[PDB]
């Protein structure tokens, strides 16, 4: 039966979009980190610690989406 | 939703409350406030006149 | 009582109507088809809320003292001062209409929105069981016809002020000549300034309706879908939010009325 | 080209026509040209490179100041400035000693605000004395 | 679904809504009205004190 | 086909757009945290508590979409 | 059967588009609050009040879209 | 079957795109309000009265699109 | 007669795309007004006049799309 | 028959995307005028001249898309 | 037959994407001109020449897309 | 048959998104040229040179999609 | 047959959106590096360090997407 | 015939989306190079060496997609 081709398409939509959100959201957040280490280089280990606190939130919803896309393709399909 | 004559009856209700509010409600209320504002200003003028 | 949750949502979204032919209290099982079927609930609650506005303010205006006001009188002059201060900000002409028009729009549309906060079944239950009327919904501004009735009312004031304070000579120049100026662009400008004219009252009614109709639909859905033990955790956070909506939507209909009537003439 | 005037309350530090200058600024170091962007700014602790006709640079310490580059007569005003051979490379290395000692001898926030400026003065000296060797 | 039960859940949700009106919403208005009777009292009383 | 495969496609659209929305909204918000944290390096405990107040609201509406997407795949399909 | 089975796809479109709109708009709005909180930190309890005012104006159209999405899945489908 | 199905689909696209329009457009506008609040806080009651003028025009066009979305579900069915 | 069903779909994409353009255009245009008012508050009635002159051009094409799309939905359908 | 179904939809996508580009382009270009009118009063009529020169070039390709969507709608279908 | 309706649909999406790209691309470029003219009107004759030197390359690809959209609609038809 | 209208549609998606990509990347790029031009006016000939260096990189992929958009359209 | 054919369309959407995610997110981050290097050219060896630290987080998700796009295209095919 | 007519649509999605990613990512990146060269023309050669380093990171993933989009279209056909 044909049905199994749509399950690769559904993981493709789910995992590509979470690659848009996890890449641009760290790009925006990460550039402001660099700007603050260019102007204020006495702060780099603290800003780099705070960057890891806020970066953990940014990719969480993308990490669920990438885990379900791998489950759909390998486990279900 | 339902296109309805309520639009016309409510336009009578709206106009009649603006005519009665315009004549009766609003001139007497603004009279009472502004008359109090004048009393406060006449209090200011009275203090200056005392020290003069 | 075989209320399915879909049927409960159904009957609540059906106003009570009366035909100018039969004079008959229709019910949600079958809707008749004609224009002349006034929505009984909206007229009665609207005038009742508009009467209560006028009875409160007249019971103070007939007595108001320029001494120190009483604790009720002070609540009324706070709203008078708020309305007068916002008119004074955005209107300089001499007209005796704009200030009381702005007052009645603010306090009436606020009182109409206030109905949405009451428990969704309280008044509709009493009307079916105690009275026997086939249907009810109790928020007047959650129905289009009254919100367009006020928005067309403001439209006719926009035309009266634009004709009166600048004459058909000036009003025909602004309609044709702007925004592109040259007489070569006149055929286009009557569409753009005509649709911009027409959009001003169309935005007034549909801004107020869309807020208030979809607000009541949320209270119908939480009551219709979720089991009683669980409703309060989705109903309580929405009512606290909709106290902010009911005030600002009343305030925006006031403000944009003043702005449209004020920028019409000057 | 354009004429540069550089002054402090103690002396006129330079004045004459110049071909290019690279100058300290508020956010970062800045490059100047004839008809450059007509801009006034505060300046960080740093220095200015004075490349004159025939391509001859000289190096002026700018410990603090404000500048203007809008007219064809441009201007740096210095709250303190020192000429590049009245300062020395050994003097700036001593400046490193004081800054590093006061970093060890500062422990609050208000004293760190002065020790940070004492460091910035040393670091800007340590910069110009290397540039001075060109 | 029984409808009496939903009216019970609506009662619980109303009681909790009133308490938010009472806990935080009740002060701002009665403070403003009381601060408008302190405002208008001190405006008028200063005018009386100017008469004295 | 048409019952199961569309419910995964509905879940993909819900849990992909929530990945776009919950990631970029926290990148925009989180970059203003790290620049503030570079200008006012003594404020960072005050700004991160403000960041958590604001961050809750931004995530809250995408979380409806992520949880309901999990419901549509597992409970419905 | 396709009639109800597509409605879950209609709700997915409606409430996913609302989630990207509401999360990005509150992320922009919240970023201007945190930078206001860094320039005037003595000021935060004033500015945060103004944030909850206008946040209430940003969510009004998304929250009815989400509500109608839930209605389409649970009351219509 | 699929006449009444597709009407609910057409309201989803109409109300979804309006939910992005209203949310994003107030996010941008309300963030510029908050930065004028941060810069000159004693001036907030003046700027706030300008924000409600501007903000009302922003939503006017998304709110005739949402209103017609509810018309297509509730009236056209 | 299948024809009616697409016409509501064709009206929805006109009014959805109009509400995006006319809401984000007035959001960019008006947020620059509010920083101009934040800088120069005695100019505000001067800048209101320029904002109303420019805001009519932003709404030239979108009030046509809302015009013809609301046509399509009632006159033609 | 099948012709009008698709030919409305083709005009709808044409005048819908034109409604994006002309509204966003005049929003960005107009907001930069209004900071220039706030920043440099005494120059409003000179800047307005430049704004109308530049606005004619922004509206070029979007007005061909309007004129051919009016053609497809009221000439071809 | 069906091929012509989809050729009108192809020319419509091609000219619409050209209309977005060419009009947002010149609204950015021209907004930078109007700020640099606002900075100094003496460079209105000088920038407005660099403006057209650059604006030719903006319109390079969108007039291949408009040139082939016109060809599809009038000569493949 | 159906084969040809789907080719005219697929050329329309390549040659449209190349029109977004080549247009917005040169607005972003050429706007930074103009403010740099308004900033260093004597350097305009120097900055204009680097603008063409980077412009060849920006246009590099949009001209692959336009060369294949004309192939799918006309040569097959 | 479609069990071969759709898998190339399913990989095209994974390696399109992975390419928009990784290219825009590095452009935002990399441009913030380039201004910091122009302002603070002494720090370039420091900021380049931090750029390569943060850059590897931006690519963590877009290399899941492109590695699965290569796997879907060639292994399952 | 029926097989090949969709492999030109798997190619069109990879090279549309990689052409938007590669162009806008280099436009962000390259505009920040022209900023820094307007601050410090003497660093126009130094920043240029950083640009070509960083630009090779930016358009690496878009070239895997532009390669496989040319493989599909000319080797699977």
């Amino acid at each position: 039966n044909l049905n199994m081709d749509l399950l690769y398409m559904a993981a493709a939509v789910m995992m590509g979009l979470a690659a848009i959100g996890a890449a641009i959201g760290i790009g925006i957040l990460g550039g402001k980190f660099l700007e603050g280490a260019a102007r204020q280089p006495d702060l780099i280990p603290l800003l780099r610690t705070q960057f890891f606190i806020v970066m953990g939130l940014v990719d969480a919803i993308p990490m669920i989406a990438v885990g379900l896309g791998l489950y759909v393709m390998f486990a279900v399909a | 939703m339902n296109l309805n004559a309520t639009i016309l009856g409510q336009a009578i209700a709206f106009v009649l409350f603006v005519l009665f509010c315009m004549k009766y409600v609003w001139p007497p209320l603004m009279a009472a406030i502004e008359k109090r504002q004048k009393e406060i200003a006449d209090g200011l003028a009275s203090a200056e006149r005392a020290h003069k | 009582e075989n209320m399915t949750p879909q049927d409960y949502i159904g009957h609540h979204l059906n106003n009570l109507q009366l035909d100018l032919r039969t004079f008959s209290l229709v019910d949600p099982q079958n809707p008749p088809a004609t224009f002349w079927t006034i929505n009984i609930d909206s007229m009665f609650f609207s005038v009742v809320l508009g009467l209560l506005f006028l009875v409160l303010f007249r019971s103070v205006a007939k007595k108001a003292t320029s001494g120190v006001p009483g604790k009720f009188q002070t609540a009324i002059e706070l709203v008078i001062g708020f309305v007068n201060g916002s008119v004074k900000d955005m209107y300089h002409g001499k007209s005796k209409l704009i200030a009381p028009l702005a007052l009645t729009i603010f306090v009436w549309v606020f009182l109409m929105n206030l109905m949405d906060l009451l428990p969704i079944d309280l008044l509709p239950y009493i009307a079916e069981h105690v009275l026997g009327l086939p249907a009810l919904r109790v928020v007047p501004s959650a129905d289009v016809n009254v919100t367009l009735s006020m928005a067309l009312g403001v439209f006719i004031l926009i035309l009266f002020y634009s004709i009166k304070m600048k004459g058909i000579g000036g009003f025909t120049k602004e309609l044709t000549l702007q925004p592109f100026n040259h007489w070569a662009f006149i055929p286009v400008n009557l569409i753009l300034e005509g649709v911009s004219l027409l959009s001003k009252p169309v935005s007034l009614g549909l801004r107020l309706f869309g807020n208030m109709y979809a607000g009541e639909l949320i209270f119908i859905l939480i009551a219709g879908l979720l089991p009683w033990w669980s409703q309060w955790i989705l109903n309580v956070p929405w009512a606290i939010f909709h106290i902010l909506i009911i005030t600002l939507q009343a305030f925006i209909f006031m403000v944009l009325t003043i702005v449209y009537l004020s920028m019409a003439s000057e | 080209t354009y004429h540069l005037d550089v002054v402090s309350a103690e002396q006129q530090m330079f004045s004459g026509l110049v071909e290019k200058i690279q100058v300290t600024g508020s956010e970062g170091e800045l490059g100047i040209y004839p008809g450059h962007a007509p801009l006034l700014t505060a300046i960080k602790p740093g220095m200015i490179r004075i490349v004159k006709q025939h391509g001859h640079e000289e190096f002026i310490y700018l410990s603090g100041g404000i500048l203007e580059v809008q007219p064809g007569n441009v201007t740096v005003l210095a709250d303190t400035a020192i000429r590049g051979q009245d300062l020395d490379e050994a003097r700036a290395m001593e400046a490193k000693r004081k800054a590093e000692e006061h970093i060890s001898s500062s422990h609050g926030d208000v004293d760190y605000a002065q020790a940070s400026a004492e460091l910035a003065k040393a670091i800007a000296q340590l910069r110009v004395i290397e540039l001075t060797k060109k």
